């Protein structure tokens, strides 16, 4: 019953080393993502002040604001390695962070469909109160979707502790997992690819209209289109940096899944803080990603 | 040689008046005021952001109390504000959308809106109905009202891009008298204190002195190099300051009949818009087109603050008769009251 | 024939302005320097006033 | 501007009576609308108030609760239902207006009235009876007294002056203790110091006879004074 030492190496290697480099990737992160949250969201917050479109990007922004407030606790403990801290104080850490997680792939996924669908249906004229039950609702499915990660949750002693997680049903645990990873990692890519296919065939089609039908010459249509690949790049970095972003924790999800099953695959818990790091800074470039166009590092 | 004759007499003319301006100029204001004390940094807090207009704002003038403000969009509506409350006491719904210009009376009783209709408005506010209403509408203009200001609640003088300016007798609705000389749009148009006088700037870049009874222009005032965007008389109503869309601001005096000094910086390239002095004359207000408001020293030239609080061009801008606060108005449809804090 | 008619208005217009015995810029400018001077402890902006008694605190 | 009102007359104790206010000649959709009461011989004493778009009403504390008031605006007509009707509430019920923005003068036009007539702290506002055997040509000060300071802290002193002719409606004469209603003569004046306030006429006609009211506008809970009879 090894279960799993969360954020717990027992023995590392060369310690001094490693752990003051946790330490370091750890506090650099946390400065580049809250500084570049507290600059990105006043600056939303003046925009919005002046009457522009409601938006959900603020609601990301806040979001990936609290996902960086359990990393303190996180390279507090990375240090003890042992979770000298209790029980108590020990849930809140996994239960917020996959609570934020959820919250963040699920805004990226609802800000790319309110862009499709005004970018294509909604052209100029949906409502504020239709876009805040929305949001509402993703805040709080969130919350219950990661329930389960804090009542099957309970620290155990190993040798000398560990938060690893009960889940008493091996089924249940398992349908879960599954359920989780289906609708908070598998639809909300779907949707975002759709939609970011969409804003894209919609610009060629419109531009090929265009050079179709106002007889327009060759090198004209060079002088306009001189943002097609700016556009196209930038939506394209847009699903291509959420996917290769949010996998690694998904993948890690399932791998320590059949973990379940295959004990003989011995799995480094370095591993697992390394990838958690790697989704920690997933919140240090989404301001980046969502205000690139706005400011090209001035 | 017909023509060719008294026209050579009319630059033989404007050439002796010329040297006349430049005989009488003992002195540049510049040395004469060497000698004075700085005002130095000023700091202007917004006190209040006066939200509610869905439209670029084209004009505000403030209330004799210098409590209410009337401000005017295109959103169709001109509202008037209490500044000490940020409330809306009034928002009349304008006929026609595009408004360029908006007026306080000097009692209280009316306020006049004009633009693109080439006609002037008037509403009686003071009802017994209990609704704000158009008491007349001035319609004798060719081109579109630049500014309408009123000198009682029976004669208000209006300026138009029809290159003329007029005096009107609400109560009949005609012109009393017609103001021509002006080869281009007129674009501004202040008032003397006694409102005796009122300084015309047009687009032809030339400002002309007119006295509303003798019905004609008493002096001419060039030196602008780009159209007047914005004109403003001193306190003591003996100058007036003119704003162009060459990015600079000059001092003219009514007396000297010429220039004084020059506000320009080589790091503003846009032009004014809206400017206003204080109630002292210390404090020249200007608004740019680049989104910042200076805040000229009309007596040594030095930029002595900058309000920037905007995101678009500031279009009106206007200090209270107390002089105990400045309402600027942009094109974000948003107003601040701006004062100095101790 | 209709622009001698205008031509003669601002020839008389130019030889009314003429006729004004304008005072130099050193009066003119001591008159305006007396202005500024002695309106400073009154105005709200050159010298700002006390919060106690601003009423837009 | 004419207020008219109808309903209201012999109604059996106990009972139950509604009230309404006809508003014809100006904007009734944007003016809030007061309901005051006078008992017979007696001085008048506020009932209920509706703001514009019923956005907030309140009620005196007598008949709070017994009362409600509601306006149709698309009508333009203001009503007052009375529910379980005592021997306290037989009065002359009057429909006034008021409008409140600044510069404002609430209070303007109060309505004709009907008669009320029933079968088988807060602010108080002190005046004596004082009926002044005047004479044409006479100058007189009327004075009334607050239990608190009506002086606000904005600078506004919400002391309001009403004039009632025998056998005619009451209108308003000095709105925030200084401010001269549009309408009425030159000679009125007034001024105060947070208490103790008077009003004061230098021109006295033959017309200016009949009850001086005096009114604070501070807090909703509003009371009148005694009344000031000036006869001869
Ligand atoms: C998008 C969701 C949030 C992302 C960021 C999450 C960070 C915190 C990680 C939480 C991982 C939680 C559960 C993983 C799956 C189940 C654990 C079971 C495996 C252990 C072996 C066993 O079953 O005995």
């Amino acid at each position: 019953r090894t279960r799993f030492p969360f954020f717990s190496d027992v023995k590392g290697d060369h310690r001094l080393v490693l752990a003051a480099v946790e330490t370091t990737v750890l506090v650099l992160i946390f400065a580049v993502s809250l500084l570049g949250n507290v600059c990105a969201l006043v600056l939303v917050a003046r925009r919005r002040r002046r009457g522009a479109t409601a938006c959900l990007v603020l609601n990301l922004f806040c979001a990936d604001l609290l996902f960086i407030s359990a990393i303190p606790l996180v390279l507090a403990v990375r240090w003890t390695e042992a979770w000298l801290l209790g029980p108590v104080a020990c849930h809140l850490l996994f239960y917020v962070m996959t609570l934020s997680g959820s919250v963040t792939i699920l805004t990226l996924a609802a800000v790319s469909l309110e862009r499709m669908v005004c970018i294509v249906h909604l052209q100029r004229g949906p409502g504020r109160r239709a876009r805040a039950v929305l949001l509402a609702l993703i805040w709080g499915y969130s919350a219950v979707a990661a329930l389960p990660l804090c009542v099957f949750f309970r620290v155990v002693p190993q040798r000398i502790s560990i938060c690893t997680l009960i889940w008493p049903t091996i089924p249940g645990e398992i349908s879960w997992d599954v359920s989780f990873v289906t609708l908070n990692f598998l639809v909300p890519g779907l949707v975002i690819v759709i939609s970011y296919s969409k804003i894209l065939q919609i610009t060629k089609a419109s531009r090929k209209r265009l050079t179709v039908s106002l007889a327009y010459s060759e090198s004209h249509q060079i002088r306009v289109s001189q943002q097609d690949f700016r556009l196209f790049r930038t939506l394209f970095l847009l699903m291509v940096s959420f996917f290769i972003m949010w996998s690694p924790i998904i993948i890690t999800i399932l791998l320590i899944l059949i973990q379940n099953f295959k004990q003989d695959l011995v799995i480094w818990p370095s591993l697992f803080f390394w990838v958690v790091a790697f989704t920690f800074a997933n919140s240090a470039l989404n301001p980046i990603l969502y205000n690139m166009t706005l400011c090209r590092n001035e | 040689s017909e023509l060719d004759q008294l026209r050579q007499e009319a630059e033989q003319l404007k050439n002796q008046i010329r040297d006349a301006r430049k005989a009488c100029a003992d002195a540049t204001l510049s040395q004469i005021t060497n000698n004075i004390d700085p005002v130095g940094r000023i700091q202007m807090r917004t006190r209040r952001t006066l939200r509610g207009h869905l439209a670029k704002i084209y004009a505000m003038h403030w209330g004799t109390d210098s409590r209410l403000l009337v401000s005017a969009s295109q959103d169709g509506k001109l509202i008037i504000w209490d500044s000490y409350t940020t409330n809306k006491v009034h928002a009349i719904p304008l006929r026609s959308s595009w408004v360029m210009t908006c007026a306080y009376a000097p009692s209280g009783n009316y306020v006049a809106c004009g633009g693109l209709d080439n006609i002037c408005s008037i509403y009686n506010l003071k009802t017994r109905e209990g609704n704000v209403r158009v008491s007349r509408e001035l319609a004798g203009h060719t081109g579109y009202l630049s500014c309408c200001r009123f000198l009682d609640d029976n004669q208000i003088v209006t300026s138009s891009g029809d290159t003329t300016c007029a005096l009107w007798d609400i109560e009949t609705g005609q012109q009393t008298t017609t103001f021509t000389g002006h080869t281009g749009d007129v674009m501004s148009l202040s008032l003397a204190p006694d409102t005796r006088l009122f300084v015309s700037g047009a687009c032809d870049a030339s400002a002309k002195l007119w006295d509303v009874r003798e019905g004609m222009c008493r002096q001419t005032f060039t030196g602008h190099e780009s159209d007047i965007n914005a004109i403003c008389f001193f306190p003591n109503g003996n100058a007036f300051a003119t704003g162009s869309d060459d990015a600079t601001c000059r001092l003219f005096d009514l007396r000297a009949d010429q220039e004084l000094m020059t506000y320009s910086h080589d790091n503003i390239i846009c032009g004014i818009t809206s400017v206003s002095f204080s109630k002292s004359g210390r404090l020249l207000l200007a608004g740019y087109d680049d989104f910042n408001c200076n805040v000229w020293d009309a007596l040594k030239a030095d930029r002595a603050g900058v309000l920037a609080g905007h995101d678009n061009r500031v279009s009106c801008l206007g200090v209270t008769d107390d002089g105990m606060a400045v309402a600027t108005g942009s094109w974000d449809s948003f107003l601040k009251i701006w004062n100095g804090s101790s | 024939t209709a622009s001698i008619a205008q031509a003669r208005k601002l020839v008389e217009q130019l030889k009314m302005e003429a006729n004004i015995d304008r005072i130099k810029v050193s009066k003119a400018a001591a008159d305006l320097m007396a202005y500024c001077e002695a309106h400073a402890k009154e105005d709200p902006l050159l010298t700002p006033v006390p919060a106690s008694e601003n009423p837009f605190r | 501007v004419q207020l008219v009102e109808s309903g209201g007359g012999l109604v059996q104790p106990g009972g139950s009576r509604k009230l309404s206010c006809s508003a014809s000649g100006f904007a009734f959709s944007s003016f809030g609308m007061h309901w005051v009461r006078q008992a017979p011989e007696k001085g008048l004493e506020w009932v209920a108030y509706i703001s514009s778009g019923s956005g907030t009403i309140y009620y005196a504390d007598t008949v709070k609760g017994r009362f409600t008031i509601s306006r149709d605006d698309p009508k333009n007509t203001l009503f007052l239902q009375m529910t379980s009707l005592r021997s306290e509430d037989t009065a002359m019920y009057y429909c006034v207006r008021s409008i409140y923005y600044y510069g404002s003068s609430p209070f303007d036009f109060w309505g004709q009235g009907t008669t009320l007539t029933v079968s088988a702290a807060d602010i108080v506002m002190t005046q004596a009876t004082s009926s002044v055997p005047v004479t044409p040509g006479e100058s007189v000060s009327i004075s009334c007294r607050s239990s608190k300071s009506l002086l606000h802290s904005n600078g506004n002193t919400y002391l309001y002056w009403f004039l009632q002719r025998p056998g005619q409606s009451p209108q308003l004469l000095i709105y925030r203790m200084s401010n001269l209603a549009s309408g009425v003569p030159d000679r009125f004046s007034g001024s105060g110091s947070g208490t103790a306030f008077t009003l004061t006429i230098s021109r006295l006609e033959a017309e200016d006879v009949g009850v001086y009211y005096c009114m604070q506008h501070l807090e909703y809970p509003l009371t009148f004074g005694a009344g000031t009879k000036l006869e001869l």
